[PDB]
């Protein structure tokens, strides 16, 4: 059984968005709406905004699971590379198991799930409404291995699947996007967007 | 606490003590001389740390695993480096040592293990960091695969231990650990850390 990535706004019109992401080469992360692709630097903070039209039921959670994008890789569990797993850096005194790729930053209620049947690793946080007079709920994420990590992602592309779930695991909403953990998000976005507009004959400027 | 005297136990203790004659004799009685103790240490780790160069040369030339990693990831090259022994480092490198092999806790290569306050530092560290910097550029970009490699992507080259290939591009800016190489007629990316300047001794 392969995790489903199909977008599902659902009954609460579940949206996953990103604040104005710097197009600068200095940027630690950037999101491409054109490609539905997130570019991030290893172990850096990536704020993701969640929006709902109506509050979901009590005990609702938000899961984030990484999955390999290509069909020939999809049965392989997205895990951390052996080297970063055994390393001391970012592993000393952490709540997160050393093998998990996705971490939640600054939430004591986060849960690091290792499914005993599928072997799939993910991280779950309870749903929390926005602050008084705010539009979005912010979740801070960290991606702990580069896409290029030999033994881990090993240059294979991935999807990040965000799903709004009931306490029993029933799906209320889902949004997915491609993830890229690299040294230069800003440069890699620009290059990819330029190649896409050319290949797809998209009118620009 | 029973002291073990089986052939592997003898080869290891002999390599540590510097009993070359005993080492030359007990090695043919051991099923696998590259096999480690409970802490991941092999006869070569012992030969190197205790500074018995004659046993180091013997074991390596015999065909013992030159890249054996103890429980903490230390290979004989990490051990030779921690001793600032440029002569053993040079010999191990020439015998297929993995220059980019890292210790587990810290992600340190052999070159990082050199001791600043000990004698022979400058010469040993500069030699090892030199190999790390010149590999795939020097010797007309000729390197060797020290492990098999099964590609995960279309633009990657399959490798077999001992395979000799030429490095076309290192791309030290974008994906430092991946190099564009040429093996036979084909070209692809290979992981730098599986490669050596010279091949292993069979």
């Amino acid at each position: 059984v392969i995790p489903s990535n199909t977008d599902y706004p659902g009954p609460h019109h579940f949206e996953v968005t990103f604040q104005q992401s710097s197009t600068a080469k200095s940027a630690t992360w950037t999101y491409s709406p054109l490609l539905k692709k997130l570019y991030c630097q290893i172990a850096k903070t990536c704020p993701i905004q969640i929006k709902v039209s109506t509050p979901p039921p009590p005990g609702t959670a938000i899961r984030a699971m990484p999955v390999y994008k290509k069909a020939e890789h999809v049965t392989d569990v997205v895990k951390r590379c052996p080297n970063h797993e055994l390393g001391r850096d970012f592993n000393e005194g952490q709540s997160a198991p050393a093998s998990h790729l996705i971490r939640v930053e600054g939430n004591n209620l986060s849960q690091y799930v290792d499914d005993p049947v599928t072997g799939r690793q993910s991280v779950v946080v309870p749903y929390e409404p926005p602050q008084v007079g705010t539009e979005f709920t912010t979740i801070l994420y960290n991606f702990m291995c580069n896409s290029s990590c030999v033994g881990g992602m090993n240059r294979r592309p991935i999807l990040i699947i965000i799903t709004l779930e009931m306490r029993d695991g029933q799906v209320l909403g889902r949004r997915s996007f491609e993830g890229r953990i690299c040294a230069c998000p800003g440069r890699d976005r620009k290059a990819d967007e330029d190649h896409y507009r050319e290949a797809e004959n998209l009118y620009f400027q | 606490m029973r002291v073990k005297f089986n052939p592997l136990a003898l080869l290891l203790d002999s390599s540590l003590e510097g009993e070359f004659d005993l080492v030359q004799r007990i090695i043919y009685e051991v099923d696998d001389p590259s096999l480690p103790n409970d802490e991941g240490i092999t006869a070569l780790h012992n030969a190197v740390c205790a500074g018995h160069t004659e046993i180091v040369k013997f074991l390596v030339q015999f065909g013992v695993n030159v890249n054996a990693a103890d429980s903490d990831g230390w290979t004989p090259l990490h051990c030779a480096a921690s001793c600032n022994n440029v002569q053993v480092c040079k010999f191990l490198v020439e015998s297929g040592a993995a220059v980019f092999a890292m210790t587990y806790s810290d992600m340190q290569t052999a070159a990082d293990k050199c001791e600043e306050m000990e004698e022979g530092y400058t010469q040993c560290s500069q030699f090892l960091y030199g190999v790390q910097e010149k590999m795939g550029i020097m010797n007309k970009g000729v390197i060797y695969a020290l492990w098999d490699y099964e590609p995960q992507n279309d633009d990657e080259l399959p490798m077999k231990e001992g395979d000799c290939m030429t490095i076309i591009h290192r791309e030290d800016e974008d994906e430092i650990e991946w190099w564009w190489a040429r093996l036979n007629d084909k070209e692809g990316y290979v992981p730098r850390n599986l490669l050596g300047l010279y091949p292993r001794i069979k």
